[PDB]
């Protein structure tokens, strides 16, 4: 029994069971998009300035 | 009037009155009367301030 892939995961990983899942592996990034209305912009002077 | 100045807080050329200018002014009398513009440059909601 070699170690666990909880002790010897690149990245950091936090491997769990009930699921098989890994946590948190601090790896690769996340694009978003972002389709906003356009009730939530608000106007200049209403804002400080 | 006299030494009256003239800033742009809002200036988006919208197809309502969305430019709103604040002009800082010192009056020798306190009373109203009117403003205009002579081009057609910029056409104002109101007619006296």
């Amino acid at each position: 029994k070699a170690p666990s892939l909880k002790f010897t995961a690149p990245f950091g990983c936090e491997i769990y069971t009930n699921p098989i899942r890994a946590e948190n592996c601090a790896v690769g990034s996340i694009p978003l998009a972002f389709d906003i209305p356009d009730a939530l912009f608000t106007r200049v002077s209403e804002t400080p300035t | 009037l006299s030494a009256a100045e003239c800033t742009l807080n809002e200036c988006v050329y919208s197809s309502d009155f969305g430019g709103i200018a604040t002009v800082k002014y010192s009056a020798s009398k306190s009373g109203k009367c009117a403003v205009h513009v002579p081009s057609g440059t910029a056409t104002l909601k109101e007619a006296a301030v």
